[PDB]
């Protein structure tokens, strides 16, 4: 898998690609790697689907009761230590997960939190988690800037996953596409690598790699 | 040491039409190069317009559909008898599989039905209880063989429109009953010549408003 | 363990229990709050049939739960140091998990749910 | 067991 | 070890080797492997030293605890108790156990609990590793309603191969004879059985 | 893989089915595991498929050197010693399991070889995954004094208990008849009781459905 | 995790910690701060395990943190040593042992000194003039037994500090991205920002 | 977590036109020594039931007292315990299959491979498999140990699907069985020549049959082997 | 550490009326790491093809050693070797390192030039023929390609027809294995003409 | 395995089962264990059928090709034969093998070579997993100097023990006799040999 | 050993190689050049096994160098890699294989083209417009498909490599010390001495 | 390899 | 593997 | 350790 998130001017972009594999068999290229744990709250999943899915979907219900409880929405930080004292707690018992908790509130502003199942918990303004990272890092990392409008923001995101889904055997499927903003998240649809690929290669003449 | 897992292979497939479901699998029973039975159904009416499969160790395929079938039971004693809708039950199947997650279910789970807008739907499981919508699942041990078939024939993938200059993809358009059931059949025929673990027969489930309708075929016994 | 229902309700709908340590407090020394425009006051009685004491040593009225966050009291002293140290360790453990000071709401909410539990919990009272 |  | 229990018309007879080893070292040349569990009912210890003692030492105080409540237990309900000592821990259990008892109503009776923790009811009954090299000879030797000196003589022949063939057995032939007289201890010498 | 041999009054028989498979999947639906080691000598051989190929082959050549050098048709005790002493040389690391039966001026014989060099005799045998299924009607069947139409139908028969019964083998019944006097029949598909029964659609793609990128001339000429 | 050093001084305590965490093939932060505050005048830093450290950190930082309200008082750095050792000490002997390693950089009011505890996830304490966890005491502590002098003030320190960091970015194998500096002394705990 | 000890081989059963028929040798196996030859691994539950069982006889033994305490519970403020509130196979069966998956499931599984053969009260043919890992499958003929191997292979010549049932006599399927022990006992180094065979007929009910042999056996052609090879003498 | 899986591809033949069909992914990795989408699988020595799957440095070992070989064959007989003759020798070849073996899956397909019948042949590692009316499948998607040849195919087809079948049978069972696709190519071949095409195919 | 070589008055008698096992499954239930090496010079094979059949090929061949220089060998000397082979390959070969011949001076003489290659000569000798179950039995029946009859009779019974307690051995009682008179091979069916 | 990057351009080919060699917690040289000219117009750079890569290196670098003299002519970059790869191919089937990958850079004089040639130690040779070994691919290929053009000029290659090292050096764990350039064209080999 |  |  |  590959997810990356980035803070920039225009508030938080996520990428994901949409492959599932079982070894080196593509189970699926349709799965939903991002959880909408309420309109200003996004969950990325990375590593073992059934951990991600599971414990994000809970971690969606423990929210859910602050705001009931608090009369009040969850901070980013307290819904991402949530999550990181959960799997702590499993530490040793082989969970597997990846994850970035990506949201918008009034004291703490535009937040990701990378969260990981071996008990990691770091904030950050650019994290790329999955097999695929490496080859997102790299055209993400030398392409950022802070001053990035929305739309090229929103590009950089697509074309970092594009980037990864071509090199990495396990990357793939199709890009989904999310912005953050003050106001909450907002989804840029879902992009098929399939047509995406000699889009982007045709329009920016790149991957010259490739036999046109 | 006591390996408390088996391999009791067979193969089950799952395809969403417009206003129905199919959930198929074949019939025969296996543990290493012997036959256990000829016909050993491992397709189930789990009432509420719901069928369900759970294709792989048969002992953990029973146990789990026992499971869920009592699950449907207790959801009607508690909530005055109320309709499990087909994404509620996936929900449901979810947490039963992720409860032995440190002991998995040693089973591909797939379950079909009509969702509340009264459009066929297919869920499928891994062991330990990631699921997601589809139109199209095959699973078990002839997965790797109709799966990519099922990608050509029902999802028309790297199918391009004649003379476009593979630019205009072929337009996705929900099957009818009877072509459904064709891609099922030659799915299965297809598996028993080239898979060891599947054949003797064929038994398909048809899930419509009207209720849940059952076909048999025979399959080769090699 | 001591099992017996000490707080139960009378035939006229009252907790005799409940309103005896109300009783509890209405002989303990007064103890007034007064919140203005950009600031709260406590102000504390403290009786003078007690001379031979020591104002360094001897428990203050009102106690820090947290930097932010006072609690003053009346009743029985003794009562009172065990709902103080509870608020203390819940401060804290909320600063732990939340990443965030309690609000005094939740401060007091808690404090509240703790005072609650004694009046239908076996064995206490 | 499925992978991301 | 080298251990047999045979039926007979007066009643029945056990017998074993006396040979304890550690490796190839003999601990004890002169073991009682014959152990009383009850006054007409005793048993024969193959295995662990210290399992078939510990087994033999609870069997012993539960028919105390029944002899006390319920009277003489039959020798079905020793080989029950044993049975259910052997198989309810037989993952932490290495003892092969042979029971034999005298009712007045069932005369004598034999009871074999291999490792399993299986029951086994048998006219006669042989175990322990000697036991392997006498399988043919007992089978063709053994008859029904036999004599005490017959007996006496089937069980002295059969251990005398046994010791001769197994490392693992040796030393003095031990006897116990169970009848309606009572109990008799019987021991016999290499000098005497060596060279049958 | 199954495969028999039977003795009858003037000659032997030897049968096999026509499966092969890497794991459980069928790589050939008909393939022929019955080989000529010489014109009157056939073998018969189970499992690894290219081992049992190659050391037919081999002493088949020497066999047809000796032939010539000695003036004299080749003799199965011949095939046999060579074959043993090879197999016992490389102790067992070929893995060839074969039935090897043949007529020569000395009479009609049917010995087994184990991959380890040990050889047997009888008057029926079986060998492979389906050696037990086989083994099973011929110990029902088998009589003194079988006809050759008698010793094909029990051989054949012995060949399809396997084909149903064991999911090693499958598909159809080679024979060959090696009788006293008379040139060895090598019956191809003797039956052929697992016909792929006719699709329920063809799959036959319109013209231009896949997407190309480009197209060039191959020069296979000089 | 990796480098974490500690120079106590004539009137402070000195620890810097490095500022890469790493996971795989990736340096997915280069800005992380591997200390707490436990008190005013007492800091923690840590390397370990991932997870475990910031999780102990915490844990230990909430303690001092109610025991400094209960009591309306400071700990002094020796006690705050000395729960810490005992905290690590239980832990080797747990089910799953927290794998974390810390200095604790502290200034004692009462005796207007600086105190640097080197305290091994074992449980192993040590009262040291400089220290240094992992690798990095492989470099630093000979260079250090040569360069540094008991008397020296905060500004010497730094620079004695300085010399350390170089020589491990000369011949440590990882890019660890630098160090954040802090300084423990009579006004409390601040923070080098340009180093 | 177990290892076998004293074992019991294949147990073999197939359905007729009336009722089923179940066989099982008497021999209790301590590894390659044939230790105990008085075995009986066919187990009657009242007068519509048989449970065949193979693997460890310990175990075997333990559901042995299991099925018998199951006939006194039932027997248990139960007016109707001979009549429609009886014990059928599919209740035995379904009782024994949830113990071995229990077991299984707390990886201290029962030893055995158990086939229960019966006929229900509304006069429908049972016959219905479980082992120690809880699988449980249903087949017009079902075999354990090497049985499956070799005695399912004969027995479906017979009936090969369910239409071949009602066409199949007790005559005929009752031969198959007696003619497939034979065949086990040549083949199998863990068989005995003595049996126990049992059918459950809906018309004449239970029939129990103790101390059979393999008999009309073949070994006349072993005079004419000699050597393996170029041996004449 | 798998030989036959940590470069992946795959290779189908087919047999049609009059005609033969060889195809084969573009893709060379390290595991995970995509490295080429350069790398043919399918040769030639004269009108015999042969293609092969498994590790990349023994699918050029064997093509340079069968060019070396099939180059002396045609010195010496003064003729083109044939689709059947090559079979043999890819076996006898692959047979004689039996104990330390290519861990290749190779392919043959062709036109006998004297007979004009097709003909394709697979083999295993140690070298086994495996001989095929219909169609033969190798690579780290044989399972797929098995699955889409045996429902896709039909006998007699047409070239133009052919083409079509073995394109979307090597597609659609590329596109659900991970270290196979990146690009493909097809050979048509007919008795005296032989068309080669590049299918556009997508690119993860 | 159960085979067995006896000296009587006349000359010497070879016995064997006929029962080949691969795991629990009977792969020949008619083997020919009895093998010729020379004319009166035969072998009993246990262990490796391969490696017991390579041994048996090679010597025959070292006993044809000595008797083409030197005449009929001794028994003693294809003994000598086997033991090399057996010995010099000890950590290859898994063979037990009992040599028995017929001189006219040495009259009737065993050899038993078990697996360590060493070489013993017995008035009888036992092999294979069977032997175990019948040493106590042999022991005790075995004379010297008996009559074809009464050898005939004590292999039958010893052997008829050796396959009714071990699963291994089984099938046909094969015997081969050894005298001056010539070669006699004998044959006897489960029917007869199981009911002694 | 660790980074080797190559980049063909229009009209030369450019080899980056780590200066850093390392061994256990010491990096004990920061100046190290893992390249030998094979020939005038073709550089091998090699990565892998110490010992082994040099050992092969200098091996190659003596056959070419004979070829050259005995023949008095210069082995295309083609037929130089082939010759490369078929050791590699036998040495894998060693007693003890070669565990050494290299790229091999050489402008062919009689195509006028550059080319860069990536062959791994198992004997795996692709010609590449960019090429890279170890976990360097990880980054740079993805930074590549994105940047790299093919008519891009020898200082238009300079600047995409320094964009590939930068990359490294933010998100590498380990200290690899930059990279000697250096660049194969029609006028033969030269180094960059400002990187 | 292939196994038959 | 065959045995004796 | 002893045995019987
Ligand atoms: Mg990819
Ligand atoms: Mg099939
Ligand atoms: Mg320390
Ligand atoms: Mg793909
Ligand atoms: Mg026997």
């Amino acid at each position: 898998t590959t997810t990356l998130a980035f803070r920039f001017q225009g508030g938080i972009i996520v990428a994901v690609d949409s492959r599932a594999t079982a070894g080196n068999w593509v189970a699926s290229q349709t799965v939903k790697k991002v959880i909408e744990i309420n309109p200003f709250l996004l969950g990325t999943m990375a590593g073992g689907a059934a951990d991600c899915q599971f414990w994000e979907t809970w971690l969606g219900s423990q929210c859910r009761l602050h705001e009931l409880r608090e009369k009040e929405r969850i901070s980013v930080a307290a819904a991402s230590k949530i999550l990181s004292n959960l799997v702590y707690q499993y530490k040793g018992a082989g969970l597997s997960m990846g994850t970035m908790i990506c949201g918008y509130t009034r004291k703490e502003g535009p937040t990701i939190y990378y969260v990981d199942s071996d008990g990691t918990r770091l904030k950050g303004d650019i994290f790329c988690v999955g097999s695929g990272q490496t080859f997102a890092y790299g055209v993400l990392d030398s392409n950022y800037k802070w001053d990035l409008s929305v739309e090229d923001a929103l590009y950089l995101g697509k074309r970092s996953i594009l980037a990864a889904a071509h090199r990495d055997a396990y990357s793939g499927g199709s890009v989904n596409l999310y912005h953050v903003t003050e106001d909450g998240w907002i989804y840029h649809g879902n992009h098929d690598v399939g047509e995406l690929f000699w889009k982007v290669k045709e329009e920016e003449g790149s991957f010259n790699n490739v036999i046109g | 040491q006591f390996n408390p897992y088996g391999d009791n292979g067979g193969t089950i497939l799952g395809i969403a039409g417009e206003d129905f479901a199919v959930l198929a699998g074949d019939t025969r029973n296996i543990t290493d190069y012997s036959i256990n039975s000829r016909y050993e159904p491992k397709v189930f009416d789990c009432g509420d317009n719901i069928v369900m499969s759970a294709n792989g160790f048969a002992a953990d395929g029973d146990a789990l559909v026992k499971r869920f079938k009592n699950s449907v039971k207790w959801y009607h004693f508690d909530h005055n008898d109320k309709k499990l809708s087909i994404n509620s039950a996936a929900r449901n199947i979810q947490h039963l599989l992720y409860g032995k997650r440190f002991f998995p279910y040693y089973v591909h789970t797939i379950i079909a039905g009509l969702d509340e807008d009264g459009k066929g739907a297919v869920y499928s499981f891994d062991p330990v209880g990631s699921y997601e919508r589809e139109q199209c699942r095959a699973g078990g041990a002839a997965a790797s063989l109709i799966m990519p078939f099922l990608d050509n024939q029902v999802n028309f993938k790297n199918q391009y429109e004649p003379g476009t200059n593979g630019k205009v993809k072929k337009p996705l358009k929900y099957l009818s009953v009877e072509e459904v059931i064709k891609l099922v059949r030659d799915s299965f025929t297809s598996a028993t010549e080239r898979h060891i673990q599947v054949g003797d027969g064929l038994e398909i489930l048809i899930v419509t408003k009207d209720g849940v309708r059952k076909e048999f075929y025979e399959l080769k016994r090699d | 363990g001591y099992d017996r229902a000490l707080s139960i309700f009378s035939p006229d709908g009252h907790i005799f229990q409940v309103e005896y340590a109300l009783e509890a407090v209405k002989r303990g020394t007064c103890a007034v709050g007064v919140k203005g425009k950009n600031c709260v006051v406590l102000g504390c009685e403290r009786r003078s049939t007690l001379k031979l004491q020591d104002t360094r040593i001897t428990p203050s009225k009102v106690s820090k739960i947290d930097s932010h966050v006072v609690l003053s009291f009346s009743g029985l002293n003794a009562d009172s140091r065990i709902l103080i140290e509870k608020a203390r360790v819940e401060a804290q453990s909320h600063r732990l998990t939340l990443e965030d000071p309690v609000t005094v709401e939740y401060l007091t909410r808690y404090v509240a749910g703790v005072q609650q539990r004694y009046t239908q919990s076996g064995g206490v009272r | 067991f499925l992978w991301x | 070890t080298s251990i047999m229990a045979v039926t007979f018309k007066d009643g029945v007879i056990l017998g074993a080797d006396s040979r304890t080893t550690t490796g190839a070292y003999i601990a004890n040349r002169v073991t009682d492997k014959l152990t009383r569990v009850h006054d007409k009912i005793w048993c024969c210890r193959s295995g662990s030293a210290a399992d078939t003692q510990a087994i033999a030492d609870i069997v012993q105080y539960h028919l105390e605890l029944y002899t006390s409540q319920y009277g003489t237990p039959s020798t079905e309900t020793a080989a029950s108790v044993f049975k259910e000592l052997c198989y309810e821990n037989k993952d932490n259990l290495t003892a092969g156990i042979i029971v034999a008892g005298y009712d007045d109503k069932n005369k004598g009776e034999v009871y074999t609990i291999p490792l399993g923790g299986s029951v086994h009811k048998l006219p006669y009954a042989i175990a322990g590793s000697g036991s392997t090299f006498i399988y043919g000879y007992c089978d063709k030797n053994f008859r029904e309603n036999m004599s005490k000196e017959e007996t006496v003589d089937f069980i002295k022949h059969s251990l005398s191969q046994a010791i001769k063939w197994d490392g693992s057995s040796g030393g003095v032939i031990r006897m116990v004879v169970l009848t309606a007289a009572g109990v008799e201890r019987l021991i016999f010498y290499p000098d005497e059985y060596e060279q049958l | 893989t199954t495969i028999v041999g039977v003795k009858f009054n003037n000659g032997v028989v030897i049968a096999a089915d026509t499966r092969s498979t890497q794991g459980p999947i069928v790589a050939d639906k008909n393939c022929a595991k019955l080989h000529r080691i010489s014109p009157k000598i056939w073998c018969a051989g189970a499992g690894t498929a290219a081992d049992t190929e190659a050391v037919t082959q081999l002493i088949g050549s020497n066999i047809e050197l000796h032939s010539l050098y000695t003036s004299r048709e080749p003799r199965v005790v011949s095939a046999l010693q060579m074959l043993k002493q090879h197999l016992f040389k490389y102790q067992g690391h070929i893995g060839a399991y074969l039935i090897v039966a043949g007529v020569d001026p000395t009479g009609s014989h049917l010995f087994s070889i184990h991959a380890h060099g040990s050889t047997d005799v009888g008057y029926y045998l079986s060998l492979g995954s389906g050696s037990l299924a086989a083994m099973a009607v011929l110990e029902s069947h088998w009589k003194q004094d079988l006809t050759k139409e008698e010793a094909i139908k029990l051989a054949s028969d012995a060949i399809q208990a396997g084909i149903w019964n064991d999911l090693g083998s499958g598909s159809n019944v080679d024979v060959c008849v090696m009788e006293i006097g008379k040139d060895a029949e090598y019956l191809r598909n003797y039956l052929t009781p697992n016909v792929r029964e006719e699709k329920q659609k063809s799959y036959k793609f319109p013209r231009g459905t896949t997407a190309v990128l480009k197209e060039s001339i191959v020069n296979i000429c000089d | 995790m990796d480098i974490i050093l500690g120079i106590r001084v004539q009137d402070s305590v000195i620890l810097a910690s490095s500022k890469a965490v790493t996971r795989g093939i990736s340096v997915l932060k280069d800005s992380d701060d591997k200390t707490r505050q436990l008190s005013p005048h007492t800091l923690m830093s840590f390397a370990g395990e991932a997870g475990d450290t910031v999780q102990f950190a915490e844990y230990i930082q909430a303690n001092i943190q109610l025991y400094s309200i209960r009591e309306d008082y400071e700990l002094s750095p020796q006690a705050v040593s000395s729960f810490v050792r005992q905290e690590l000490a239980k832990s080797i002997r747990s089910r799953r042992p927290y794998q974390v390693n810390v200095l604790i950089g502290g200034y004692d009011k009462k005796k207007n000194k600086p105190e640097l505890y080197q305290i091994d996830y074992l449980g192993t304490k040590v009262e040291l003039p400089y220290g240094a966890h992992g690798y990095s005491g492989f470099y630093t502590f000979s260079l250090l037994d040569h360069h540094y002098r008991p008397d020296m003030t905060t500004e010497e320190g730094l620079d004695l500090l300085k010399l350390c960091v170089q020589e491990l970015e000369k011949r440590m194998p990882m890019d660890f991205k630098g160090v954040i500096v802090k300084i423990v002394d009579k006004d409390g705990i601040r923070q080098v920002d340009d180093f | 977590t177990q290892q076998p000890i004293v074992t019991g081989t294949s147990v073999i059963s197939m359905k007729y036109d009336n009722g089923v028929i179940i066989a099982a040798d008497n021999l209790g196996s301590y590894g390659s020594l044939l230790r105990f030859n008085g075995v009986e691994r066919l187990i009657p539950v009242g007068d519509n039931t048989v449970v065949g069982i193979s693997g460890d006889i310990s175990d075997m033994q333990h559901i042995e007292r299991l099925l018998k305490d199951l006939v006194t519970e039932n027997a248990y403020d139960n007016p109707l315990a001979d009549a429609e509130e009886a014990l059928e196979p599919s209740y035995i069966f379904e009782y024994l299959a949830t113990v071995m998956y229990q077991r299984r499931s707390k990886m201290n599984p029962l030893w055995n491979a158990i086939i229960v053969a019966g006929v229900q009260s509304n006069g429908d043919q049972f016959l219905r498999y479980v082992n120690l890992l809880g699988v449980t499958y249903s087949s017009p003929t079902l075999a354990t140990g090497f049985g499956a191997h070799m005695a399912n292979p004969l027995l479906r010549k017979v009936v090969d699907r369910e239409s071949d049932i009602p066409k199949t006599t007790v005559q005929v399927a009752e031969e198959a069985i007696v003619n497939a022990m034979r065949v086990l006992y040549y083949r199998d180094a863990r068989s005995s020549r003595n049996f126990s065979l049992a059918i459950i007929d809906k018309n004449t009910g239970l029939t129990f049959k103790k101390n059979l042999q393999v008999e009309n056996m073949k070994w006349d052609f072993a005079k004419d082997i000699k050597g393996y090879g170029t041996q004449k003498i | 550490s798998d030989p036959s899986s940590i470069n992946g591809g795959i290779v189908v033949a087919m047999t049609g009326k009059d005609c033969v069909a060889i195809a084969c992914d573009l893709r060379l990795g390290s595991q995970s790491l995509g490295v080429s989408n350069k790398f043919e699988k399918i040769f030639h020595y004269g009108h015999v093809f042969l293609g092969i799957t498994g590790l990349a440095t023994d699918v050029t070992t064997l093509n340079e050693m069968f060019r070396y070989k099939t180059n002396l064959y045609k010195l010496k007989e003064e003729r083109a070797i044939e689709p059947e003759t090559f079979t043999q020798l890819v076996s006898s070849s692959l047979y004689e390192r039996r104990f330390g073996p290519y861990f290749v899956g190779p392919v043959v397909a062709g036109i006998n030039s004297k007979s004009g019948k097709p003909f394709i042949a697979g083999f295993d590692l140690i070298g086994c023929i495996d001989e095929a009316k219909d169609f033969i499948v190798s690579g780290t998607a044989s399972d797929q390609l098995f699955g889409m040849c045996e429902s896709l195919y039909e006998p007699n087809l047409e070239p133009e027809d052919l083409f079509e079948t073995i394109s979307q049978a090597l597609l659609n069972a590329a596109d659900r294995d991970a270290l196979s696709g990146w690009g493909a190519v097809v050979y048509i071949i007919k008795k005296d003409e032989v068309v080669k095409r590049y299918l556009k195919m997508r690119q993860d």
